[PDB]
DNA sequence: TTT
């Protein structure tokens, strides 16, 4: 018994979200089905879900944006949320509710709400024992970008951090290097933003 | 409804034991006895572990066991083992027909000696002040466990708004790290005197302050 | 309508 979430993974601001989940080597006639989601790196959240007789019941902060819906002709159940900001940018999940617990989950679908076109980034300084220094990479779209410092060769003390999704639907991350703050202001440290999706480099020298 | 509360990290050795705690309110996990538990690894669906506050599905190694105090509900895993390593999920009923999930606690299986996070406070770059825009910086570097709560405050004041913070994620040293930015508009930053991160990690909390200058 |  399986159960597996179709649909796409990006979706419009202000437009409606359509997810639907596919039962295998089971059937939908008993027990209930259900809709979870987890926006990324944060928990869990119910968002309803559907007893093989019709009866539907949400979430009650969601509640007048959430349809689910029964497919019994194809083994089915769907999601519809409506209203759709990048807030809702999350993984979805379907899941079956028996006896008081959600027993088989899907692998769950990425959607990310954003009616963004292609944009390349903004680079912007995060400016310096041991010392940290930086760039944020700001309000581009879509994934990804790559970071690399003094043209790769500078590796030691570097990290690239996640991408957050703003309320805008553009991306924004930071990399940071952490150096000896008795080099600063003799060795250069640049950092090299690659966006291939909208055919940009950038190259910000931090100081 | 509100989300069941949960501590945001929990850690032991392997062999050692440790209890997460899940605090609802009198009408779900103090309402019934219909609380599960769910364990989610990077990248995979979260796994039933616990339902009806105590019982273990097929397969659950009897080391995981559920419990449940007033409006707490616990799950303990004794004897760790390196693969219990995973976010954690508490689930209660809440009343007609709903559903509320915990806030979720890392249990992390400890293969080094706790970090101190080392903070930097970043304020909005001119550059970013000309562009119309503010954004403070809050890099958290150098932490195990990879665990970590920022809150940010204005004058002392905390500040919900305009705040997003990164999972924690693995640095090529093998220590943990993570970001958080606030958003402000230009005056925003000015019409403040000060504004602060506050790092609390393994009980101890960092905190690093900037103002417009 | 609904464990």
């Amino acid at each position: 018994v399986q159960l597996q979430e179709s649909g796409p993974g990006l979706v419009k601001s202000s437009e409606t979200l359509s997810l639907t989940c596919t039962v295998s080597g089971g059937s939908i006639s008993s027990y209930f089905w259900s809709w979870i989601r987890q926006p990324p790196g944060k928990g869990l959240e119910w968002i309803g879900y559907i007893y093989y007789s019709g009866s539907t019941n949400y979430n009650p902060s969601l509640k007048s944006r959430v349809t689910i819906s029964l497919h019994t002709s194809k083994n089915q159940f769907s999601l519809k949320l409506s209203s759709v900001t990048a807030a809702d940018t999350a993984v979805y999940y379907c899941a079956r509710h028996r006896n008081w617990l959600f027993d088989y989950w899907g692998q769950g679908t990425l959607v990310t709400v954003s009616s963004a076109s292609t944009k390349g980034p903004s680079v912007f300084p995060l400016a310096p024992g041991t010392a940290a220094l930086g760039c944020l990479v700001k309000d581009y779209f879509p994934e990804p970008v790559t970071v690399s410092w003094n043209s790769g060769a500078l590796t030691s003390g570097v990290h690239t951090f996640p991408a957050v999704l703003q309320s805008s639907g553009l991306y924004s991350l930071s990399s940071v290097v952490t150096v000896p703050s008795s080099s600063l202001g003799t060795q250069t440290y640049t950092c090299n933003v690659d966006h291939k999706p909208s055919n940009t480099k950038v190259d910000k020298t931090v100081e | 409804q509100s989300a069941l509360t949960q501590p945001r990290s929990v850690s032991g050795s392997p062999g050692q034991s440790v209890t997460i705690s899940c605090t609802g309110t009198s009408s779900d996990v103090g309402g019934y006895n219909y609380v599960s538990w769910y364990q989610q690894h990077p990248g995979k669906a979260p796994k039933v572990m616990i339902y009806d506050v105590s019982k273990r599905p097929s397969g659950v190694p009897d080391r995981f066991s559920g419990s449940k105090s007033g409006n707490t509900a616990s799950l303990t895993i004794s004897g760790l083992q390196a693969e219990d390593e995973a976010d954690y999920y508490c689930c209660s009923y809440a009343g007609s027909y709903t559903y509320v999930f915990g806030t979720g606690t890392k249990v992390t299986v400890l293969g080094q000696p706790k970090a101190n996070p080392t903070v930097t406070l970043f304020p909005p770059s001119s550059e970013e002040l000309q562009a119309n825009k503010a954004t403070l910086v809050c890099l958290i570097s150098d932490f195990y466990p990879g665990a970590v709560t920022v809150a940010w405050k204005a004058d002392g004041s905390p500040v919900k708004a305009g705040v997003e913070t990164t999972k924690p994620s693995k640095q090529s040293n093998n220590k943990y790290a993570a970001s958080s930015y606030l958003s402000l508009t230009p005056e925003q930053w000015k019409s403040h005197r000060s504004y602060s991160c506050q790092v609390t990690h393994e009980g101890s909390t960092v905190e690093k302050t900037v103002a417009p200058t």
